[PDB]
Protein backbone atom coordinates (compact mmCIF):
# COMPACT_ATOMS: atom_id res chain seq x y z
CA UNK A 1 0.00 0.00 0.00
CA UNK A 2 2.98 2.30 -0.58
CA UNK A 3 1.17 3.90 -3.51
CA UNK A 4 -2.08 3.57 -1.58
CA UNK A 5 -0.58 5.63 1.26
CA UNK A 6 0.19 8.60 -1.02
CA UNK A 7 -3.40 9.19 -2.17
CA UNK A 8 -4.78 9.21 1.39
CA UNK A 9 -2.88 12.22 2.75
CA UNK A 10 -3.59 14.53 -0.18
CA UNK A 11 -7.39 14.28 -0.31
CA UNK A 12 -7.78 15.38 3.31
CA UNK A 13 -6.05 18.67 2.47
CA UNK A 14 -8.30 19.97 -0.30
CA UNK A 15 -11.61 19.29 1.45
CA UNK A 16 -10.81 21.69 4.30
CA UNK A 17 -9.97 24.75 2.19
CA UNK A 18 -12.88 24.11 -0.18
CA UNK A 19 -15.33 24.00 2.73
CA UNK A 20 -15.58 27.82 2.83
CA UNK A 21 -17.13 27.36 6.28
CA UNK A 22 -15.03 28.12 9.34
CA UNK A 23 -15.56 28.83 13.07
CA UNK A 24 -18.40 26.29 13.08
CA UNK A 25 -19.14 23.73 15.84
CA UNK A 26 -19.04 21.09 13.11
CA UNK A 27 -15.84 22.51 11.61
CA UNK A 28 -13.96 22.61 14.92
CA UNK A 29 -13.92 18.84 15.50
CA UNK A 30 -12.67 17.96 12.01
CA UNK A 31 -9.47 19.99 12.07
CA UNK A 32 -8.02 18.50 15.25
CA UNK A 33 -8.14 14.84 14.20
CA UNK A 34 -6.66 14.83 10.71
CA UNK A 35 -3.97 17.42 11.53
CA UNK A 36 -1.84 15.03 13.55
CA UNK A 37 -2.32 12.61 10.64
CA UNK A 38 -0.33 14.82 8.25
CA UNK A 39 2.89 14.02 10.07
CA UNK A 40 2.57 10.23 10.18
CA UNK A 41 2.71 10.54 6.39
CA UNK A 42 6.13 12.14 6.94
CA UNK A 43 7.06 9.74 9.73
CA UNK A 44 6.84 6.77 7.35
CA UNK A 45 10.24 6.20 5.81
CA UNK A 46 10.14 6.60 2.04
CA UNK A 47 11.41 9.59 0.05
CA UNK A 48 8.48 9.24 -2.33
CA UNK A 49 6.25 9.51 0.76
CA UNK A 50 8.34 11.93 2.87
CA UNK A 51 8.82 14.55 0.14
CA UNK A 52 5.25 14.47 -1.20
CA UNK A 53 3.20 14.77 1.96
CA UNK A 54 5.24 17.47 3.75
CA UNK A 55 4.58 20.11 1.10
CA UNK A 56 0.88 19.30 1.46
CA UNK A 57 0.73 20.26 5.14
CA UNK A 58 1.83 23.75 4.17
CA UNK A 59 -1.24 24.19 1.95
CA UNK A 60 -3.48 24.02 5.03
CA UNK A 61 -1.76 26.59 7.27
CA UNK A 62 -1.34 29.51 4.88
CA UNK A 63 -4.95 29.33 3.69
CA UNK A 64 -5.94 29.40 7.36
CA UNK A 65 -3.59 32.02 8.88
CA UNK A 66 -6.45 34.51 8.57
CA UNK A 67 -9.38 32.39 9.66
CA UNK A 68 -8.36 29.76 12.22
CA UNK A 69 -5.09 30.62 13.91
CA UNK A 70 -6.13 29.75 17.53
CA UNK A 71 -7.36 26.36 16.34
CA UNK A 72 -4.13 25.68 14.42
CA UNK A 73 -1.72 26.44 17.25
CA UNK A 74 -3.43 24.26 19.87
CA UNK A 75 -2.98 20.90 18.10
CA UNK A 76 0.66 21.72 17.42
CA UNK A 77 1.91 22.35 20.94
CA UNK A 78 0.60 18.86 21.79
CA UNK A 79 3.15 17.05 19.60
CA UNK A 80 6.27 18.54 21.20
CA UNK A 81 5.11 17.38 24.65
CA UNK A 82 4.48 13.97 23.05
CA UNK A 83 8.26 14.10 22.36
CA UNK A 84 7.96 11.78 19.41
CA UNK A 85 10.27 10.36 16.78
CA UNK A 86 13.33 12.38 15.69
CA UNK A 87 11.83 12.62 12.20
CA UNK A 88 8.34 13.42 13.48
CA UNK A 89 9.41 16.03 16.04
CA UNK A 90 11.70 17.80 13.56
CA UNK A 91 9.48 19.00 10.70
CA UNK A 92 6.87 20.22 13.16
CA UNK A 93 9.45 22.59 14.58
CA UNK A 94 9.77 24.57 11.35
CA UNK A 95 6.05 25.33 11.56
CA UNK A 96 6.03 26.81 15.04
CA UNK A 97 8.69 29.50 14.78
CA UNK A 98 7.04 31.11 11.75
CA UNK A 99 3.69 31.36 13.54
CA UNK A 100 5.24 32.77 16.71
CA UNK A 101 4.92 36.34 15.46
CA UNK A 102 1.30 35.61 14.46
CA UNK A 103 -0.01 35.09 17.99
CA UNK A 104 -1.87 37.76 19.77
CA UNK A 105 -0.42 39.41 22.90
CA UNK A 106 -3.70 38.65 24.68
CA UNK A 107 -3.10 34.88 24.48
CA UNK A 108 0.71 34.96 24.50
CA UNK A 109 1.39 34.61 28.23
CA UNK A 110 -0.31 31.16 28.44
CA UNK A 111 1.88 30.06 25.50
CA UNK A 112 5.13 31.02 27.22
CA UNK A 113 4.80 28.94 30.39
CA UNK A 114 4.04 25.70 28.54
CA UNK A 115 7.11 25.79 26.26
CA UNK A 116 9.92 25.89 28.82
CA UNK A 117 9.17 22.34 29.99
CA UNK A 118 9.02 21.46 26.29
CA UNK A 119 12.12 23.44 25.27
CA UNK A 120 14.43 21.72 27.73
CA UNK A 121 13.70 18.14 26.61
CA UNK A 122 14.73 18.91 23.01
CA UNK A 123 17.93 20.38 24.42
CA UNK A 124 18.75 17.08 26.16
CA UNK A 125 18.22 15.09 22.96
CA UNK A 126 21.43 13.75 21.35
CA UNK A 127 20.00 13.46 17.82
CA UNK A 128 22.20 15.73 15.71
CA UNK A 129 19.37 16.55 13.30
CA UNK A 130 16.90 17.54 16.03
CA UNK A 131 19.43 19.91 17.61
CA UNK A 132 19.93 21.85 14.37
CA UNK A 133 16.42 23.21 13.75
CA UNK A 134 16.22 24.50 17.33
CA UNK A 135 19.04 26.93 16.51
CA UNK A 136 16.72 28.22 13.77
CA UNK A 137 13.71 28.59 16.09
CA UNK A 138 15.17 29.94 19.37
CA UNK A 139 16.16 32.86 17.15
CA UNK A 140 12.52 33.17 16.04
CA UNK A 141 10.48 32.01 19.06
CA UNK A 142 12.11 33.92 21.93
CA UNK A 143 12.13 37.19 19.97
CA UNK A 144 8.34 37.28 19.81
CA UNK A 145 7.81 35.28 22.99
CA UNK A 146 10.71 37.15 24.58
CA UNK A 147 9.19 40.06 26.50
CA UNK A 148 6.52 38.00 28.28
CA UNK A 149 8.76 36.22 30.79
CA UNK A 150 10.03 37.39 34.15
CA UNK A 151 13.49 37.02 35.69
CA UNK A 152 12.50 33.67 37.21
CA UNK A 153 11.72 31.77 34.00
CA UNK A 154 14.76 32.84 31.98
CA UNK A 155 17.46 31.94 34.52
CA UNK A 156 16.39 28.28 34.38
CA UNK A 157 16.62 28.02 30.60
CA UNK A 158 20.24 29.16 30.24
CA UNK A 159 21.74 26.71 32.74
CA UNK A 160 20.57 23.86 30.49
CA UNK A 161 22.22 24.93 27.22
CA UNK A 162 25.65 25.30 28.88
CA UNK A 163 25.37 21.62 29.81
CA UNK A 164 24.97 21.18 26.05
CA UNK A 165 28.40 22.72 25.61
CA UNK A 166 29.72 19.60 27.36
CA UNK B 1 -6.50 49.75 2.25
CA UNK B 2 -4.11 52.31 0.77
CA UNK B 3 -6.07 51.45 -2.34
CA UNK B 4 -9.25 51.99 -0.29
CA UNK B 5 -8.06 55.15 1.52
CA UNK B 6 -7.79 57.09 -1.75
CA UNK B 7 -10.98 56.07 -3.58
CA UNK B 8 -13.07 57.63 -0.81
CA UNK B 9 -11.17 60.90 -1.26
CA UNK B 10 -12.09 61.07 -4.94
CA UNK B 11 -15.52 59.68 -4.46
CA UNK B 12 -16.07 62.56 -2.01
CA UNK B 13 -14.32 65.24 -4.06
CA UNK B 14 -11.06 65.46 -2.08
CA UNK B 15 29.47 81.58 -6.57
CA UNK B 16 33.24 81.55 -6.46
CA UNK B 17 34.65 80.19 -3.13
CA UNK B 18 34.09 83.53 -1.40
CA UNK B 19 30.33 83.15 -1.80
CA UNK B 20 30.21 79.49 -0.66
CA UNK B 21 32.64 79.47 2.26
CA UNK B 22 31.91 82.87 3.79
CA UNK B 23 29.62 85.35 2.06
CA UNK B 24 26.61 83.14 1.50
CA UNK B 25 26.62 81.57 5.01
CA UNK B 26 27.62 84.82 6.75
CA UNK B 27 24.45 86.56 5.67
CA UNK B 28 21.94 83.95 6.73
CA UNK B 29 23.35 84.70 10.19
CA UNK B 30 22.63 88.44 10.41
CA UNK B 31 19.22 88.27 8.72
CA UNK B 32 17.61 86.02 11.34
CA UNK B 33 18.75 88.42 14.07
CA UNK B 34 16.83 91.49 12.88
CA UNK B 35 13.78 89.22 12.89
CA UNK B 36 14.80 88.31 16.44
CA UNK B 37 14.41 91.99 17.28
CA UNK B 38 10.77 91.48 16.26
CA UNK B 39 -22.22 52.77 0.29
CA UNK B 40 -20.74 49.81 -1.55
CA UNK B 41 -17.93 50.02 1.04
CA UNK B 42 -20.20 48.47 3.73
CA UNK B 43 -19.20 44.90 2.74
CA UNK B 44 -15.56 45.99 2.41
CA UNK B 45 -15.38 48.21 5.53
CA UNK B 46 -16.66 45.53 7.94
CA UNK B 47 -13.91 43.12 6.87
CA UNK B 48 -11.06 45.48 7.79
CA UNK B 49 -12.10 45.74 11.44
CA UNK B 50 -11.93 42.00 12.12
CA UNK B 51 -8.30 42.11 10.99
CA UNK B 52 -7.05 44.69 13.50
CA UNK B 53 -8.15 42.63 16.50
CA UNK B 54 -6.42 39.49 15.21
CA UNK B 55 -3.29 40.63 13.39
CA UNK B 56 0.17 41.09 14.83
CA UNK B 57 2.24 42.86 12.14
CA UNK B 58 2.35 46.54 13.05
CA UNK B 59 2.72 47.79 9.52
CA UNK B 60 -0.89 46.69 9.07
CA UNK B 61 -2.06 48.19 12.36
CA UNK B 62 -0.95 51.66 11.24
CA UNK B 63 -2.91 51.86 7.98
CA UNK B 64 -6.18 50.93 9.71
CA UNK B 65 -6.08 53.85 12.12
CA UNK B 66 -5.94 56.24 9.17
CA UNK B 67 -8.95 54.66 7.45
CA UNK B 68 -11.13 55.52 10.44
CA UNK B 69 -9.95 59.11 10.88
CA UNK B 70 -11.38 59.76 7.42
CA UNK B 71 -14.84 58.30 8.05
CA UNK B 72 -15.33 60.78 10.88
CA UNK B 73 -14.09 63.89 9.06
CA UNK B 74 -16.15 62.93 6.04
CA UNK B 75 -19.16 62.43 8.26
CA UNK B 76 -20.02 58.75 7.93
CA UNK B 77 -22.44 58.15 10.81
CA UNK B 78 -21.14 55.96 13.64
CA UNK B 79 -22.87 52.82 12.35
CA UNK B 80 -19.76 50.69 11.76
CA UNK B 81 -20.57 49.19 15.18
CA UNK B 82 -24.40 49.16 14.76
CA UNK B 83 -25.44 47.82 18.18
CA UNK B 84 -22.38 47.53 20.45
CA UNK B 85 -19.08 49.41 20.89
CA UNK B 86 -16.94 46.46 19.78
CA UNK B 87 -14.08 48.29 18.06
CA UNK B 88 -13.67 51.13 20.55
CA UNK B 89 -13.35 48.73 23.48
CA UNK B 90 -10.29 47.15 21.90
CA UNK B 91 -8.22 50.32 21.64
CA UNK B 92 -8.35 50.82 25.41
CA UNK B 93 -6.83 47.39 26.14
CA UNK B 94 -3.77 48.12 23.98
CA UNK B 95 -2.74 50.83 26.41
CA UNK B 96 -2.21 48.05 28.96
CA UNK B 97 0.48 46.38 26.87
CA UNK B 98 2.66 49.44 26.23
CA UNK B 99 3.12 50.71 29.79
CA UNK B 100 4.16 47.30 31.10
CA UNK B 101 5.93 46.60 27.82
CA UNK B 102 4.07 43.50 26.62
CA UNK B 103 3.82 44.81 23.07
CA UNK B 104 6.38 44.44 20.32
CA UNK B 105 6.27 47.46 17.98
CA UNK B 106 4.41 50.16 19.92
CA UNK B 107 6.67 52.82 18.38
CA UNK B 108 5.10 52.80 14.90
CA UNK B 109 1.53 52.82 16.22
CA UNK B 110 1.60 55.28 19.15
CA UNK B 111 1.54 58.41 16.93
CA UNK B 112 -1.46 57.04 15.06
CA UNK B 113 -3.33 55.52 18.03
CA UNK B 114 -3.83 58.99 19.51
CA UNK B 115 -5.05 60.73 16.37
CA UNK B 116 -8.09 58.46 16.19
CA UNK B 117 -9.20 59.16 19.76
CA UNK B 118 -9.27 62.96 19.95
CA UNK B 119 -11.20 63.34 16.70
CA UNK B 120 -14.13 61.21 17.88
CA UNK B 121 -14.75 63.36 20.96
CA UNK B 122 -16.06 66.22 18.83
CA UNK B 123 -19.05 63.98 18.12
CA UNK B 124 -14.40 58.86 24.77
CA UNK B 125 -14.17 62.48 25.82
CA UNK B 126 -11.19 64.79 26.28
CA UNK B 127 -11.46 64.23 30.06
CA UNK B 128 -10.79 60.53 29.42
CA UNK B 129 -8.19 61.01 26.66
CA UNK B 130 -5.59 62.77 28.80
CA UNK B 131 -5.63 60.23 31.64
CA UNK B 132 -4.31 57.56 29.25
CA UNK B 133 -1.27 59.59 28.18
CA UNK B 134 -0.12 60.16 31.77
CA UNK B 135 0.34 56.44 32.35
CA UNK B 136 2.80 55.88 29.48
CA UNK B 137 5.20 58.61 30.59
CA UNK B 138 5.87 57.99 34.29
CA UNK B 139 4.99 54.27 34.19
CA UNK B 140 6.46 52.86 31.01
CA UNK B 141 9.24 53.12 28.47
CA UNK B 142 11.40 56.07 27.45
CA UNK B 143 10.03 59.26 25.99
CA UNK B 144 11.45 59.74 22.48
CA UNK B 145 9.35 56.88 21.08
CA UNK B 146 6.23 56.65 23.26
CA UNK B 147 5.60 59.73 25.39
CA UNK B 148 6.76 62.51 23.05
CA UNK B 149 4.89 61.27 19.92
CA UNK B 150 1.86 60.78 22.17
CA UNK B 151 1.14 64.51 22.48
CA UNK B 152 1.75 65.66 18.90
CA UNK B 153 -1.86 64.57 18.13
CA UNK B 154 -3.25 66.20 21.28
CA UNK B 155 -1.56 69.62 21.36
CA UNK B 156 -2.13 70.36 17.67
CA UNK B 157 -5.79 69.31 18.13
CA UNK B 158 -6.36 71.19 21.36
CA UNK B 159 -4.37 74.45 21.26
CA UNK B 160 -4.78 75.20 17.55
CA UNK B 161 -8.38 74.07 17.06
CA UNK B 162 -16.37 77.61 27.35
CA UNK B 163 -15.43 77.15 30.99
CA UNK B 164 -14.83 73.44 30.39
CA UNK B 165 -12.14 74.24 27.82
CA UNK B 166 -10.23 76.49 30.22
CA UNK B 167 -9.48 73.81 32.82
CA UNK B 168 -8.00 71.32 30.36
CA UNK B 169 -5.37 73.73 29.02
CA UNK B 170 -3.76 74.05 32.46
CA UNK B 171 -3.26 70.27 32.59
CA UNK C 1 -34.60 40.47 29.62
CA UNK C 2 -37.30 39.67 27.10
CA UNK C 3 -40.22 38.78 29.34
CA UNK C 4 -43.07 41.28 29.78
CA UNK C 5 -43.60 40.06 33.34
CA UNK C 6 -39.95 40.58 34.24
CA UNK C 7 -39.63 44.01 32.61
CA UNK C 8 -42.18 45.75 34.82
CA UNK C 9 -40.97 44.37 38.15
CA UNK C 10 -37.44 45.74 37.77
CA UNK C 11 -38.79 49.21 36.97
CA UNK C 12 -40.90 49.68 40.09
CA UNK C 13 -37.95 48.60 42.23
CA UNK C 14 -35.58 51.40 41.20
CA UNK C 15 -38.13 54.10 41.92
CA UNK C 16 -39.38 52.97 45.34
CA UNK C 17 -35.90 53.21 46.83
CA UNK C 18 -35.30 56.82 45.77
CA UNK C 19 -38.39 57.89 47.74
CA UNK C 20 -36.75 56.49 50.87
CA UNK C 21 -33.05 56.07 50.13
CA UNK C 22 -31.30 58.60 52.33
CA UNK C 23 -31.63 61.74 50.22
CA UNK C 24 -34.88 61.72 48.27
CA UNK C 25 -33.84 64.50 45.89
CA UNK C 26 -30.23 63.44 45.37
CA UNK C 27 -31.21 60.03 44.03
CA UNK C 28 -33.69 61.38 41.48
CA UNK C 29 -30.94 63.11 39.50
CA UNK C 30 -28.79 59.98 39.47
CA UNK C 31 -31.25 57.69 37.71
CA UNK C 32 -31.60 60.14 34.83
CA UNK C 33 -27.89 60.03 33.93
CA UNK C 34 -27.72 56.22 33.70
CA UNK C 35 -30.63 55.79 31.31
CA UNK C 36 -29.88 58.40 28.66
CA UNK C 37 -26.53 56.84 27.88
CA UNK C 38 -28.57 53.77 27.03
CA UNK C 39 -30.16 56.09 24.44
CA UNK C 40 -27.20 58.43 23.72
CA UNK C 41 -27.50 59.75 20.27
CA UNK C 42 -30.74 58.23 19.03
CA UNK C 43 -29.52 57.38 15.50
CA UNK C 44 -28.10 54.02 16.59
CA UNK C 45 -29.20 50.43 16.97
CA UNK C 46 -30.63 50.27 20.48
CA UNK C 47 -31.85 46.64 20.86
CA UNK C 48 -35.59 47.35 20.77
CA UNK C 49 -36.34 45.20 23.82
CA UNK C 50 -33.97 47.48 25.75
CA UNK C 51 -35.70 50.59 24.42
CA UNK C 52 -38.75 49.48 26.39
CA UNK C 53 -36.81 49.13 29.63
CA UNK C 54 -35.91 52.81 29.89
CA UNK C 55 -39.41 54.18 29.26
CA UNK C 56 -41.14 52.22 32.02
CA UNK C 57 -38.87 53.39 34.85
CA UNK C 58 -39.78 56.92 33.76
CA UNK C 59 -43.52 56.58 34.27
CA UNK C 60 -42.94 55.85 37.94
CA UNK C 61 -40.47 58.68 38.68
CA UNK C 62 -42.07 61.70 36.99
CA UNK C 63 -44.76 61.44 39.73
CA UNK C 64 -41.90 61.92 42.19
CA UNK C 65 -40.24 64.89 40.47
CA UNK C 66 -42.60 67.49 41.92
CA UNK C 67 -27.90 68.28 43.84
CA UNK C 68 -31.42 68.35 42.35
CA UNK C 69 -32.57 67.01 38.98
CA UNK C 70 -31.47 69.91 36.83
CA UNK C 71 -33.58 71.96 34.42
CA UNK C 72 -31.30 70.92 31.56
CA UNK C 73 -31.42 67.28 32.67
CA UNK C 74 -35.19 67.15 32.22
CA UNK C 75 -35.25 68.62 28.70
CA UNK C 76 -33.07 65.76 27.46
CA UNK C 77 -35.88 63.36 28.48
CA UNK C 78 -38.40 65.12 26.27
CA UNK C 79 -36.73 65.11 22.84
CA UNK C 80 -35.97 61.42 23.39
CA UNK C 81 -39.62 60.43 23.10
CA UNK C 82 -40.75 62.31 19.99
CA UNK C 83 -38.22 60.28 18.01
CA UNK C 84 -39.73 57.18 19.68
CA UNK C 85 -43.32 57.98 18.83
CA UNK C 86 -42.09 57.38 15.27
CA UNK C 87 -39.84 54.33 15.74
CA UNK C 88 -41.96 51.56 14.25
CA UNK C 89 -43.32 48.72 16.42
CA UNK C 90 -46.56 48.23 18.26
CA UNK C 91 -44.89 47.50 21.58
CA UNK C 92 -42.42 50.40 21.30
CA UNK C 93 -44.90 52.95 19.97
CA UNK C 94 -47.21 52.23 22.92
CA UNK C 95 -44.40 52.64 25.45
CA UNK C 96 -43.51 56.28 24.81
CA UNK C 97 -47.16 57.36 24.63
CA UNK C 98 -47.99 56.46 28.21
CA UNK C 99 -44.89 58.42 29.20
CA UNK C 100 -46.14 61.59 27.53
CA UNK C 101 -49.68 61.57 28.95
CA UNK C 102 -48.29 61.66 32.48
CA UNK C 103 -45.55 64.33 32.18
CA UNK C 104 -48.18 66.91 31.26
CA UNK C 105 -50.59 65.96 34.04
CA UNK C 106 -47.94 65.96 36.79
CA UNK C 107 -45.11 67.94 35.19
CA UNK C 108 -41.80 68.63 36.87
CA UNK C 109 -41.76 72.38 37.50
CA UNK C 110 -38.33 72.96 35.94
CA UNK C 111 -39.45 71.31 32.70
CA UNK C 112 -42.80 73.05 32.78
CA UNK C 113 -41.57 76.60 32.20
CA UNK C 114 -39.26 75.74 29.27
CA UNK C 115 -42.16 74.58 27.06
CA UNK C 116 -44.72 77.35 27.67
CA UNK C 117 -41.98 79.90 26.99
CA UNK C 118 -41.82 81.55 23.58
CA UNK C 119 -38.26 80.71 22.63
CA UNK C 120 -38.16 77.62 24.80
CA UNK C 121 -35.48 75.13 23.85
CA UNK C 122 -33.58 77.71 21.77
CA UNK C 123 -32.25 79.39 24.91
CA UNK C 124 -31.22 76.09 26.50
CA UNK C 125 -28.99 75.32 23.51
CA UNK C 126 -27.37 78.77 23.73
CA UNK C 127 -46.57 59.46 7.35
CA UNK C 128 -45.53 63.06 7.99
CA UNK C 129 -44.64 64.91 4.79
CA UNK C 130 -44.15 68.62 5.54
CA UNK C 131 -42.10 71.25 7.32
CA UNK C 132 -43.46 70.90 10.85
CA UNK C 133 -40.64 72.87 12.43
CA UNK C 134 -38.68 71.04 15.10
CA UNK C 135 -38.40 71.72 18.84
CA UNK C 136 -35.34 73.94 18.46
CA UNK C 137 -36.98 76.69 16.44
CA UNK C 138 -37.85 80.08 17.87
CA UNK C 139 -40.92 82.32 17.24
CA UNK C 140 -43.15 79.47 18.53
CA UNK C 141 -43.43 77.56 21.78
CA UNK C 142 -42.38 73.90 21.84
CA UNK C 143 -45.90 72.96 22.92
CA UNK C 144 -47.03 74.65 19.73
CA UNK C 145 -44.55 72.29 18.10
CA UNK C 146 -45.55 69.14 20.00
CA UNK C 147 -49.17 69.06 18.82
CA UNK C 148 -48.27 69.29 15.12
CA UNK C 149 -46.09 66.18 15.42
CA UNK C 150 -48.28 63.66 17.23
CA UNK C 151 -51.19 64.29 14.87
CA UNK C 152 -49.91 63.88 11.29
CA UNK C 153 -48.15 60.63 12.23
CA UNK C 154 -50.93 58.93 14.20
CA UNK C 155 -54.40 60.30 13.66
CA UNK C 156 -54.57 62.87 10.87
CA UNK C 157 -53.74 63.20 7.17
CA UNK C 158 -52.55 66.62 6.09
CA UNK C 159 -54.87 67.16 3.13
CA UNK C 160 -58.52 66.95 4.14
CA UNK C 161 -60.82 66.30 7.10
CA UNK C 162 -60.75 62.50 6.90
CA UNK C 163 -60.31 59.63 9.33
CA UNK C 164 -57.19 57.50 9.28
CA UNK C 165 -57.97 53.77 8.96
CA UNK C 166 -57.72 51.44 11.93
CA UNK C 167 -55.70 49.05 9.75
CA UNK C 168 -52.73 51.42 9.68
CA UNK C 169 -52.60 52.49 13.35
CA UNK C 170 -54.18 50.30 16.04
CA UNK C 171 -57.10 51.59 18.09
CA UNK C 172 -55.06 50.85 21.17
CA UNK C 173 -52.48 53.20 19.66
CA UNK C 174 -55.05 55.80 18.58
CA UNK C 175 -56.43 55.89 22.13
CA UNK C 176 -53.30 57.12 23.89
CA UNK C 177 -52.74 59.83 21.28
CA UNK C 178 -56.00 61.64 21.97
CA UNK C 179 -55.23 61.89 25.67
CA UNK C 180 -51.85 63.56 25.09
CA UNK C 181 -53.25 66.38 22.97
CA UNK C 182 -55.64 67.23 25.82
CA UNK C 183 -53.18 67.52 28.69
CA UNK C 184 -51.09 70.12 26.84
CA UNK C 185 -53.97 72.50 26.16
CA UNK C 186 -54.27 72.83 29.94
CA UNK C 187 -50.60 73.88 29.75
CA UNK C 188 -50.36 75.83 26.47
CA UNK C 189 -53.75 76.51 24.90
CA UNK C 190 -52.50 78.21 21.74
CA UNK C 191 -51.45 74.93 20.13
CA UNK C 192 -54.93 73.68 19.23
CA UNK C 193 -55.63 76.65 16.95
CA UNK C 194 -52.45 76.21 14.90
CA UNK C 195 -52.01 75.07 11.33
CA UNK C 196 -50.93 71.46 10.86
CA UNK C 197 -48.00 72.15 8.51
CA UNK C 198 -45.95 75.31 8.94
CA UNK C 199 -44.93 75.45 5.27
CA UNK C 200 -48.09 74.51 3.31
CA UNK C 201 -48.29 71.18 1.53
CA UNK C 202 -48.62 71.13 -2.24
CA UNK C 203 -51.78 73.00 -3.35
CA UNK C 204 -51.60 71.11 -6.67
CA UNK C 205 -52.42 67.78 -5.00
CA UNK C 206 -54.68 68.98 -2.18
CA UNK C 207 -57.28 71.75 -2.64
CA UNK C 208 -57.37 73.14 0.90
CA UNK C 209 -55.10 72.97 3.92
CA UNK C 210 -56.67 72.12 7.28
CA UNK C 211 -55.97 73.01 10.90
CA UNK C 212 -55.95 70.76 13.99
CA UNK C 213 -59.71 70.67 14.36
CA UNK C 214 -60.10 67.30 12.65
CA UNK C 215 -59.01 65.84 15.97
CA UNK C 216 -62.60 66.70 16.93
CA UNK C 217 -64.03 64.53 14.16
CA UNK C 218 -63.19 61.38 16.15
CA UNK C 219 -66.49 61.39 18.01
CA UNK C 220 -67.96 59.16 15.33
CA UNK C 221 -65.03 56.71 15.30
CA UNK C 222 -66.25 53.28 16.34
CA UNK C 223 -65.31 51.93 19.74
CA UNK C 224 -65.19 53.48 23.21
CA UNK C 225 -62.02 55.25 24.38
CA UNK C 226 -61.76 57.16 21.09
CA UNK C 227 -65.17 58.79 21.04
CA UNK C 228 -64.67 58.91 24.81
CA UNK C 229 -61.17 60.30 24.48
CA UNK C 230 -62.45 62.97 22.16
CA UNK C 231 -65.15 63.48 24.71
CA UNK C 232 -62.33 64.48 27.07
CA UNK C 233 -60.48 66.54 24.43
CA UNK C 234 -63.29 69.12 24.41
CA UNK C 235 -63.40 69.27 28.20
CA UNK C 236 -59.95 70.73 28.79
CA UNK C 237 -60.03 72.94 25.70
CA UNK C 238 -62.80 74.94 27.36
CA UNK C 239 -61.23 74.68 30.82
CA UNK C 240 -58.05 76.37 29.67
CA UNK C 241 -59.11 79.25 27.45
CA UNK C 242 -61.14 80.78 30.25
CA UNK C 243 -58.17 80.49 32.64
CA UNK C 244 -55.70 81.61 29.97
CA UNK C 245 -57.39 84.84 28.93
CA UNK C 246 -59.37 85.79 32.01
Amino acid sequence: TKKDRVNHCLTICENIVAQSVRNSPEFQKLLGIAMELFLLCSDDAESDVRMVADECLNKVIKALMDSNLPRLQLELYKEIKKNGAPRSLRAALWRFAELAHLVRPQKCRPYLVNLLPCLTRTSKRPEESVQETLAAAVPKIMASFGNFANDNEIKVLLKAFIANLK
Amino acid sequence: TVCVQQLLKTLFGTPGLYHYCFMAPYTHFTQALADASLRLFEPLVIKALKQYTTTTCVQLQKQVLDLLAQLVQLRVNYCLLDSDQVFIGFVLKQFEYIEVGQFRESEAIIPNIFFFLVLLSYEIGIPKIIQLCDGIMASGRKAVTHAIPALQPIVHDLFVLGKELETQKEV
Amino acid sequence: SSSPTIRRTAAGSAVSICQHSRRTQYFYSWLLNVLLGLLVPVEDEHSTLLILGVLLTLRYLVPLLQVSPSAEQLVQVYELTLHHTQHQDHNVVTGALELLQQLFRTPPPELLQTLTAVGGIGQLTARIKGDIGQSTDDDSAPLVHCVRLLSASFLLTGGKNVLVPDRDVRVSVKALALSCVGAAVALHPESFFSKLYKVPLDTTEYPEEQYVSDILNYIDHGDPQVRGATAILCGTLICSILSRSR
